[PDB]
RNA sequence: UUUAUGCUCU
RNA sequence: UGAAAUGCGCAGAUACCGGGAGGAACGCCGAUGGCGAAGGCAGCCACCUGGUCCACCCGUGACGCUGAGGCGCGAAAGCGUGGGGAGCAAACCGGAUUAGAUACCCGGGUAGUCCACGCCCUAAACGAUGCGCGCUAGGUCUCUGGGUCUCCUGGGGGCCGAAGCUA
RNA sequence: GGCGAGCUAGCCCUGGCCAGGGUGAAGCUGGGGUGAGACCCAGUGGAGGCCCGAACCGGUGGGGGAUGCAAACCCCUCGGA
């Protein structure tokens, strides 16, 4: 519903998957993309190769209501970062910056068996 | 505390009563500021409209105040708390610096001897009333008003309350003691604090006769009746529902809503 | 908690003389005064039972001097207790 | 990420 | 997830932003550290309160040690009465796996986990080492006091070790 | 369409009634007990859809009555009190 030049950029990364939607300055998302939206199913998705095919077919879309520059913003582990990372400077927008905004807790909700091991 | 009894009597084994510490120089009650004669009637003009009533001890009503902006800025001294039959709390007759005397619904921790106000102005501690508009958010409160200037009608339950949520134009936004979320308009006097009596959840009549006393008549299950009377009489030795468990007056009673659907009130609750 | 000259005003009160800083009654006198300072702590903090060990220790103590003192000196034993209201 | 089992006495 | 499937989603999900509600646990600091008799104790603040150590050598003058009974405390789970319930999760349901899978893995999920009060009295409640006192080489690391502050001295916490002990 | 709650059922207002004996709750006081308690023991006390039993309210079993004394009675027995 408009075309805007400065925008924002955010990854998730997930053990399964990569997901990155786009947004305007103010957080809107203007359009997203993901493992799954590339093409691929079950654990293909949680890729690197999975990852760049994806943000890239964010910045394609998102250039089309003209984007230029973006902020990226990454959260969570898994091999989607860096190369999800990469693969969107690779391609029109410039990458004005790179925060790492994946978010922990100071020891809030106790978590899934799977993911507590330790005491 | 609630009063308990050694099992000299069945009934007396399970019976417990009230504690009645708190009850400052009550027995006789204030002639006055109350009672007035209590019309005791168990139907309407004619007929039964609320079964199972009837008989219980005699009561003299104690004519409470419910609203009280009714006297703004003129403070008053806590003279005593006492015993009140009509209401499962307590109440409170207060002395007003005018020689006026009035009867209040004894709130949680409000101590015998205490200054009590109520408006605008008004310090936020315990038997103060003040428009809701005026009270911190996030503070308990009682007997507050629906609308303003109509009286309090809310949260007077002894043990009851309700929260101060947050603001919203000229309503703020309550948390009833039923757990409903709603707005009430700011004007809306309340007064600071919990009900109190709040053990009052707690007795157990223990005997037949206890609910004798208290002007319940014995129940009959339409199960007992027979298929003149209701729903569920008749059979040949005992029985199941046999349909959707129904009132005398064939409508259901398992989860059927009651609450008409199109009412202006909808337009300001929120919640269970 | 018990202040200095509180203390000390305790200190003086029993001392068997002038300069007397830790004598039988000294000791017994002073450990009452944190004994019943505890006693009214716990009626209210009653959950607080750590607190209540040391108590026990405290009356424990006080009790084996009380008992050297009234091996030593049957008078000034009902002297001390009836000057501080003890054994109940 | 598919496995479990091995008769009796020497 | 091993891979999946159940599940959720075009009735507008995931991802993103703003607002609100609610409960529980407190990241970095943090240690192989500290405190407590033990169980055990970890965001911050205040109040109430126990134990403990050091310096001074001031006071009592053996007033000690241990301790059958007794009394108190006692993790988790569990129980009663109220409340509370976000995440988690016995039981239970479903999806997978398998010869079967009442398990292991996945998606749901109720007691419970949380608070008040009252019970229960267990444990690898472990240093698998009862408490007190004296005596018998040192080396090094650390916490915390006092010191005439390279070193000395006191109380703790670790490792290596004289003599000796030990199958 | 009217007449009926002067029988009976429930409820509302105002009054009245329940011999005598038994059991002995809490609380209180005192004593013991403790660091303080819980608590224990006495005495006091006089609770209860508590006990025995008249009036009173009932109607359990049996007998009698059966064109009755009586269109629901009488005797013995029994329930609550
Ligand atoms: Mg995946
Ligand atoms: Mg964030
Ligand atoms: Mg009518
Ligand atoms: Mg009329
Ligand atoms: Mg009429
Ligand atoms: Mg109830
Ligand atoms: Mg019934
Ligand atoms: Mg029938
Ligand atoms: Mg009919
Ligand atoms: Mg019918
Ligand atoms: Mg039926
Ligand atoms: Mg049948
Ligand atoms: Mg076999
Ligand atoms: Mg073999
Ligand atoms: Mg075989
Ligand atoms: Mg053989
Ligand atoms: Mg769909
Ligand atoms: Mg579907
Ligand atoms: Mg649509
Ligand atoms: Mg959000
Ligand atoms: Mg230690
Ligand atoms: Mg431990
Ligand atoms: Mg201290
Ligand atoms: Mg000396
Ligand atoms: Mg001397
Ligand atoms: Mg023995
Ligand atoms: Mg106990
Ligand atoms: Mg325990
Ligand atoms: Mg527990
Ligand atoms: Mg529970
Ligand atoms: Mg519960
Ligand atoms: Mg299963
Ligand atoms: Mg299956
Ligand atoms: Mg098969
Ligand atoms: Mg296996
Ligand atoms: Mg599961
Ligand atoms: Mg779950
Ligand atoms: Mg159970
Ligand atoms: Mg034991
Ligand atoms: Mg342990
Ligand atoms: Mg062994
Ligand atoms: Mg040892
Ligand atoms: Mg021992
Ligand atoms: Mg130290
Ligand atoms: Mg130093
Ligand atoms: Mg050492
Ligand atoms: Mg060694
Ligand atoms: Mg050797
Ligand atoms: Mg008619
Ligand atoms: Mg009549
Ligand atoms: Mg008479
Ligand atoms: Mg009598
Ligand atoms: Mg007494
Ligand atoms: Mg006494
Ligand atoms: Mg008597
Ligand atoms: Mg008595
Ligand atoms: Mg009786
Ligand atoms: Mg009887
Ligand atoms: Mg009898
Ligand atoms: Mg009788
Ligand atoms: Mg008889
Ligand atoms: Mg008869
Ligand atoms: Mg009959
Ligand atoms: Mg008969
Ligand atoms: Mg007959
Ligand atoms: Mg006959
Ligand atoms: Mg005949
Ligand atoms: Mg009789």
């Amino acid at each position: 519903k408009r075309q805007v030049a400065s925008g924002r950029a955010y990854i998730h990364a997930s053990y399964n998957n990569t997901i990155v939607t786009i947004t305007d300055p103010d957080g809107n998302p203007i359009t997203w993309s993901s493992g799954g939206v590339i093409g691929y199913k079950g654990s293909r998705k949680g890729t690197p190769y999975a990852a760049q095919l994806a943000a890239l077919d964010a910045a394609k879309k998102a250039m089309a209501y003209g984007m230029q520059s973006v902020d990226v913003i990454v959260r969570g582990t898994g091999a989607g970062r860096e190369q999800a990372i990469r693969a969107l400077q690779a391609s029109g927008l410039q990458v004005k910056s790179i925060v790492d905004d994946t978010p922990v807790p100071h020891n809030g909700c106790r978590p899934k068996k799977k993911f507590r091991k330790a005491s | 505390a609630v009063k308990k009894f050694k099992p000299y009597t069945p009934s007396r084994r399970f019976m417990t009563v009230a504690d009645f510490s708190e009850i400052t120089k009550t027995e006789p009650e204030k002639s006055l500021v109350k009672p007035l004669k209590k019309t005791g009637g168990r139907n309407n003009q004619g007929r039964i409209t609320v079964r199972f009533r009837g008989g219980g001890h005699k009561r003299l009503y104690r004519i409470i105040d419910f609203k009280r902006w009714d006297k703004v800025g003129i403070p008053a001294k806590v003279a005593a708390i006492e015993y009140d039959p009509n209401r499962s709390a307590r109440i409170a007759l207060l002395h007003y610096v005018d020689g006026e005397k009035r009867y209040i619904i004894a709130p949680d921790g409000l101590q015998v001897g205490q200054q009590v106000v109520a408006g605008p102005d008004a310090p936020i501690q315990v038997g103060n009333a003040l428009p809701l508009r005026f009270i911190p958010v996030g503070t308990v409160v009682h007997a507050v008003e629906l609308e303003p200037k109509k009286g309090a009608k809310l949260a007077r339950a002894a043990g009851t309350s309700a929260q101060i949520q947050g603001r919203e134009g000229d309503y703020v936004i309550l948390r009833l003691p039923s757990g409903e979320l709603r707005k009430v308009h700011g004007e809306c006097y309340a007064t600071v604090g919990a009900v109190g009596n709040a053990d009052h959840k707690n007795i157990v009549l223990g005997k037949a006769g206890r609910s004798r006393w208290l002007g319940r008549r014995p129940h009959v299950r339409g199960a007992a009746m027979n298929p003149v009377d209701h729903p569920h009489g008749g059979g040949e030795g005992r029985a199941p529902r046999g349909r959707p468990p129904a009132s005398p007056w064939g409508w259901q009673t398992k989860g059927l809503k009651t609450r008409k659907r199109r009412k202006p009130s909808s337009r300001f609750i929120i919640a269970r | 908690p018990i202040t200095k000259e509180e203390k000390q005003k305790v200190i003086q009160e029993f001392a068997r003389f002038p300069g007397d800083t830790g004598s039988t009654e000294v000791q017994v006198a002073l450990l009452t005064l944190r004994i019943n300072r505890l006693s009214e702590h716990l009626k209210v903090h009653k959950k607080d039972h750590h607190s209540h060990r040391g108590l026990l220790m405290m009356v424990g103590q006080r009790r084996r001097l009380l008992r050297y003192l009234q091996r030593e000196d049957p008078e000034r034993y009902r002297a001390l207790i009836e000057k501080l209201g003890i054994r109940g």
